[PDB]
């Protein structure tokens, strides 16, 4: 449940896989890169907003980072809007409306990651 | 026959409304399209580079555009940018230069915006400490960084003052600017704290009237801001839900989810059923129809999966949009009439605003 | 139809009708600039059973139109036939070669 | 956890295969997908801004694009240029800067080639006057227009010879430009008539082979032009059509529509039934297998509406192209094998090619 690259690969890849609970954007694990990593030529944000996502097969919460990769054109494939306690830009870490890579060398989206952070 | 170019929008301006394509599955190429609300008719479009916001002029002459370049797109130096195009040829007058900060993010209304006099432009910042940016429109220029505005969200300008405008801010109130005739901070003010953010967050979309705004929330409350003095006094909730409408879970969903005819005191809102955790943002099953003087709902209509919404005042309408979508609706009566759906206005757009009329 | 792939005149069009676009068939839409260069197609008007001569110019410097894409190909060539050729830019020598749309003008009898 | 870049694509070269992305709906943001033909998994990807062109270089080690931009992309001053990208990294090295004259058009392969070295880059341009530019690899040069090429199109490398090439011109004959190591024209050579451009005009797609290279005609017919020897040897037509054939109108259309597989001398062919005037483009209803040696067909098969293709010499293989989906065949027999569709490889694409293996 918490090594995504031990995982099926369908379910990481799908919106409803647990730690995507707060993303908007394209999974990156569907971008050729995976849950942990940026598709190659696309850079790391070092900002994020973060989610509290509900883990059922450990029944644990966890906080998730939602870095970006960034400097690459829109990847297109596996899109998710999801917005479990995703706020407003009055808290700004928790907002999902806006891109994570606005601060990168080259803010052009490409995909969005779901890092594990630790228990919430 | 000769092609020739140079032509004006073959509309007149009162039939015109602003689609915002964000063209997200390609953000480097999104784009405002121009159309007829009467029959639908495509009459033009602006290009607006990476994740382009828009407004209109408030005297109906200039459309303004934001938007980011880099030299090579992807690598190369960025430049954040104000444009000024003429709004009936549709062609690029003035580049604006913006520090590199200005917001990149979906197309809520209150992130680009102007003074009620139209003489300055008011955008959001996120660097990503948070700013509000003040353009001359007159000079050309960026004039003033309202750093008071930290940990605060989004614009919303005051219809009754010349260059006053609200801001979301993080204790749960408001921080009201008001600018002086050089753009710059003039005076500001703080008020009590209108809503709970930890128990009762609400949508920054403001339902505006001249001199107050209401907001809703995502329990489907709804809080009031009233600036009719230079002081705004804050209240609420007051309930959108009846006891069977809880039983049901109805709450608030969308982007701009809600709008205000101002003649009437009519409330418009985008409401689903059983909402929960991380609904917010879902489709509208319903329209709801709220009178604000008595704080209950008049009508509810289908709401055809709608996101975002604009109102014109002065020919009683509504503009509903569903990503792909827009549906106009006659608001002349408490009861919302179809009119026709423009279907294909774009692939995804989160705003639609009509042409000012107003002057 | 005139924003109709099938219309008569746009018998070699590989691109976005103009007509669909806030123009005509012999109008760029507002803000879009006209091509000074163009492919040529030999269209058979279905009402006098004449052919006639139809400049495919393109409008210029705006984004993609993305309404009424059409791929007619009438009497089309390769580019060694250059300007009886459409799988080309005709934008390409405007001072901006961004393609908008394409247009459908008579030029007379073939 | 740590989100890290830097890494490179996770299948090996081998596996790879390039989709070039029009996105004519959006044509400033056109891309290179990457994808592995083996299992259909989306590698990764490279930008290329306003009507991307994408080869590989020879040697593997490299993607080259060729595009166009724009200071604020609908405005400002124009920049056309080739770009090197590592091909491992799919990164940004270098930018070459060209005329600005590129072919802005779809994506036919002789567009944007190499000589047969690698040393220089060949691309089609057009202002709209038409010239062959070439760029110095080495010194990420460009270096002067192959003006001599004027109302002419497309480039044909000769595989047979270090740094020739092809190209057709307006008189239905082939002219034939050897560059010298400076990459400018050393010597030239023009072709007798091969095809009438008026009464049988060709596709400019080759069949290319090591000496000689076959095309096909708008009406079904077949040209070759043997280059063994330093002057070119045109011949043709013969028909890819029996009367059966000819009775139902067949003729070839696609854009990328032939292919050559070069051990075996099978010719690859899109075609369709009821051909007339402005059916040149449909897409495939069969795919013919053509033995250029008998000039009779050995195979027939569905075309899954394919409108382009790319074969490859060092695995058998034919990929096959409809706009978004890419089907992988083995043509290691008369008749191909379908081994697996890539859904939704592209938005539109005209154009895939694969990574090189070997070819030396």
């Amino acid at each position: 449940s918490l090594n995504p690259d031990l995982a099926n690969e369908d379910e990481v890849n799908s919106c409803d896989y647990w730690r995507h609970c707060a993303v908007d954007g394209f999974l990156c694990s569907c971008c050729g890169g995976t849950t942990t990593t940026c598709p190659p030529g696309s850079t790391p944000s070092p900002i994020s907003w973060i989610g509290t996502c509900h883990n059922p097969h450990d029944g644990k919460d966890y906080l998730i980072s939602y870095h970006d990769c960034c400097g690459k054109t829109a990847c297109g494939r596996c899109q998710c809007n999801t917005q479990t306690r995703e706020r407003p830009g009055y808290e700004f870490f928790l907002h999902n409306d806006v891109n994570w890579c606005m601060a990168n060398e080259n803010s052009t989206f490409h995909c969005t990651t779901s890092v594990l952070v630790g228990l919430a | 026959e000769v092609l020739t170019g140079g032509h004006s929008v073959s509309a007149p301006q009162e039939n015109r409304i602003y689609v915002m394509d964000s063209v997200f599955m390609h953000l480097t190429e999104s784009r405002v399209h121009v159309y007829d609300y009467t029959n639908g008719k495509f009459l033009g479009m602006v290009p607006t580079a990476f994740n382009g916001h828009v407004q209109v002029s408030n005297d109906g002459k200039k459309i303004y555009t934001m938007t980011t370049y880099h030299e090579r797109i992807t690598r190369g130096k960025r430049s954040d940018v104000v444009e000024v195009w003429d709004a009936d040829k549709l062609t690029f007058e003035k580049e604006i230069s913006l520090p590199p900060k200005r917001v990149q993010g979906l197309n809520y209304d209150g992130l680009f915006r102007q003074t009620t006099d139209g003489k300055f432009i008011v955008l959001q910042n996120a660097s990503p400490a948070t700013s509000i940016g003040i353009v001359d429109v007159a000079k050309g220029d960026y004039v003033e960084d309202v750093t008071a505005a930290a940990g605060c969200w989004s614009v919303i300008p005051q219809p009754n003052r010349p260059r006053s405008f609200m801001t979301i801010c993080g204790d749960g109130g408001l921080l009201t600017i008001n600018l002086g005739e050089d753009g710059k901070v003039a005076s500001q003010s703080r008020s009590k704290q209108m809503f709970s953010v930890k128990d009762d967050p609400i949508f920054i979309a403001p339902a505006l009237d001249k001199d107050k705004a209401h907001f809703v929330s995502y329990y489907g409350n709804v809080y009031s801001a009233d600036f009719s003095g230079d002081e705004v006094k804050v209240d609420g909730p007051w309930s959108l839900l009846n006891d069977e409408d809880k039983a049901k879970n109805w709450v608030p969903g969308g982007y701009n989810l809600v709008g205000l005819h101002r003649a009437s005191g009519r409330m418009y809102v985008f409401m689903h059923p059983d909402g929960k955790e991380g609904t917010h943002k879902f489709p509208a099953a319903e329209i709801w129809v709220m009178d604000t003087k008595t704080k209950q709902r008049v009508a509810r209509i289908p709401g055809r999966d709608a996101l975002s919404m604009t109102i014109d005042q002065q020919r009683n309408l509504m503009l509903t949009l569903d990503g792909g979508n827009v549906n106009v609706y006659d608001i002349s009566q408490p009861e919302p009439k179809l009119l026709r759906t423009i279907e294909g206005a774009a692939e995804a757009s989160l705003q639609v605003q009509f042409h000012p009329v107003g002057g």
